[PDB]
């Protein structure tokens, strides 16, 4: 329970600390390549 | 746009 509730707060943290809503602002454009790249690397961070 | 992600 510990290591679970730990680990899933520190998932958040990057929710808390509200970092996507920057690059959400300069990906306002178009690009199906870095959005595929963005969400890569959100499941990346999973597999973390 | 969102649409578009989704």
């Amino acid at each position: 329970l510990f290591a679970l509730r730990y680990n899933i707060l520190t998932l958040m943290r990057m929710l808390s600390l509200k970092s996507l809503k920057k690059q959400m602002k300069k990906v306002k454009k178009m690009t199906v390549k870095d959005m595929v790249t963005a969400f890569f690397s959100s499941y990346w961070s999973i597999f973390m | 746009f969102w649409k578009k992600i989704i």
